[PDB]
């Protein structure tokens, strides 16, 4: 989405210094743990009662994983986000029927992950173009709602 | 509404900070007018260019507020009705600004106190920014 | 923070809304559905097609609960309780959802109540509203 | 800007009836009275203290005029509302600071508006159509602020 290269670069090197087994299980971490509604959709996946329970629970990880792998995936789709999380977004509306107003805190709380990883590094100009990433997606997935 | 436990995580959250409230008030303003400049309408009457002087000095105007409002956590209205009636009648800010600087507060806390930003005092200080915000925008109207 | 003026504006045009209030409760909850999509994700278990005798029959069910919070201007906090809970415990309705359903009645009053409909009385019934949305999403957290 | 025939023609055939001159008028006007903080912006209007000095208010009324003269010129050109409104975008951001959001409170009291008008006539289907409108103005309107 309207994206400069100054900043389409930004964001690149960054990610690919990500740690995505651990950056995105802090993320969906911090979400079912910062946001308690959000554990509604996820009670498939066992205890998450504590915080602690929800940081170490195998489920949680390996999901936020996969949420992390598609928003890899938006990466290198950036001109074309609504194409990219079409087929998501039925998922998300069609069968797990979630407010498309949460997909913006799991961002977020993504742009809170990173910059917990990062200090320095993740700089305000940077923070910037990952917020139009993770703005991007969001709309990307409320596309196809109906 | 803030619980003790939150109260507590606060208070020790912010307490690191400590010395540095202000030069992280400064990171988060000028976070936020980089990542969402529609809220740049509100200082027209600034200079608004990296590391400026306005927002330095605005910067711990802010923070500072926030340390009033951490050691009066227990009743933040009466602790701030001054800051009330400017942000909801003279400046009259938009509530939802007021998530975004919360979200650039986080985030600059969540950079520089690594060890402390635990996911229960991110979702404490997340708590907390949010009746701070509240207190500020009461009577918008 | 209601008005005494407020108060009785709400009240007269509550007042002649009358008994035709689950009607527009209905109309209301209708001209959200196709307006405001996203809200549907609330109501997976409706027959939310156009006519529907759930949705017409739950369209009752909000447009008394109001009737109730004008009943009890003066307390609404405690009178909604209930409500509180379930759109805030058990059912967590993030509040956009009720700047919009808000924003219908509105809509839909509108369409009924010409002559009622003056500026000064859409002034307060949107300040009755903000405010039943407010209590109705305040035990969040 | 999405909106299918059916809405397009759904659209303009109400639009056809609008009295501009005033409904122009009582939209800022109600705009106004139901928000009252936005008055911060007119100063230069002379009084504006009641909900009747504002109405009757002839610059309130005269500047209503010019704001829906872009508006039914918006509808003018649905599939090019970035452009059309570039200039008034730009105007409304360096020149006057006025923070977006207020623009979806003017589309929403404007929609209120035009409810009050055809009643009935103002179906809930043709209220989808203009409220996919006043949001795709009011995102033209964001759109070059910078
Ligand atoms: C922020 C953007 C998000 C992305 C990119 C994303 C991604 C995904 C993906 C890729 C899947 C698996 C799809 C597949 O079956 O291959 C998934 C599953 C799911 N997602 Fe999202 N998600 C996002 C936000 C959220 C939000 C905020 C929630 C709720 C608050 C949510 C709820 C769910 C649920 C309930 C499942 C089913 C998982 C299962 O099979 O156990 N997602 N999500
Ligand atoms: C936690 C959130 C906030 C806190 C604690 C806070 C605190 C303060 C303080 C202490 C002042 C100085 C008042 C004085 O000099 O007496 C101030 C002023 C101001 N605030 Fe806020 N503020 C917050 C959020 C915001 C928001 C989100 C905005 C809008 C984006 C905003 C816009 C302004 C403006 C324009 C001024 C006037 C500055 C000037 O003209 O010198 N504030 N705020
Ligand atoms: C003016 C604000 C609102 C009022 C006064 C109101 C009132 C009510 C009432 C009276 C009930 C039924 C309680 C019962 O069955 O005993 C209810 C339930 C419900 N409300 Fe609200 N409501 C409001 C806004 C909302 C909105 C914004 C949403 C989400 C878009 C919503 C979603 C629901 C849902 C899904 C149910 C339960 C349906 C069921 O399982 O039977 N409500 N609300
Ligand atoms: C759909 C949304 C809106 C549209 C189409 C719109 C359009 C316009 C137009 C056509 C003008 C005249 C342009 C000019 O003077 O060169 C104008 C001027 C102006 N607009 Fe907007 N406007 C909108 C919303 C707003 C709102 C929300 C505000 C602030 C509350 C606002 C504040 C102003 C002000 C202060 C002027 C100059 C008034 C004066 O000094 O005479 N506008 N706008």
């Amino acid at each position: 989405v309207h994206l400069t290269p100054e900043e389409k670069s930004a964001v690149t090197a960054l990610w690919g210094k990500v740690n995505v087994d651990e950056v995105g299980g802090e993320a969906l971490g911090r979400l079912l743990v910062v946001y308690p509604w959000t554990q509604r959709f996820f009670e498939s996946f066992g205890d998450l009662s504590t915080p602690d329970a929800v940081m170490g629970n195998p489920k949680v990880k390996a999901h936020g994983k996969k949420v992390l792998g598609a928003f890899s995936d938006g990466l290198a789709h950036l001109d074309n986000l609504k194409g990219t999380f079409a087929t998501l977004s039925e998922l998300h509306c069609d069968k797990l029927h979630v407010d498309p107003e949460n997909f913006r805190l799991l961002g977020n709380v993504l742009v809170c992950v990173l910059a917990h990883h990062f200090g320095k590094e993740f700089t305000p100009p940077v923070q910037a173009a990952y917020q139009k990433v993770v703005a991007g997606v969001a709309n990307a997935l409320a596309h196809k709602y109906h | 509404m803030l619980s003790p436990a939150d109260k507590t995580n606060v208070k020790a959250a912010w307490g690191k900070v400590g010395a540095h409230a202000g030069e992280y008030g400064a990171e988060a303003l000028e976070r936020m007018f980089l990542s969402f400049p529609t809220t740049k309408t509100y200082f027209p009457h600034f200079d608004l260019s990296h590391g400026s002087a306005q927002v330095k000095g605005h910067g711990k105007k802010v923070a500072d507020a926030l340390t009033n409002a951490v050691a009066h956590v227990d009743d933040m209205p009466n602790a701030l009705s001054a800051l009330s009636d400017l942000h909801a009648h003279k400046l009259a800010v938009d509530p939802v600004n007021f998530k975004l600087l919360s979200h650039c507060l986080l985030v600059t806390l969540a950079a520089h106190l690594p060890a402390e930003f635990t996911p229960a005092v991110h979702a404490s200080l997340d708590k907390f920014l949010a009746s701070v915000s509240t207190v500020l925008t009461s009577k918008y109207r």
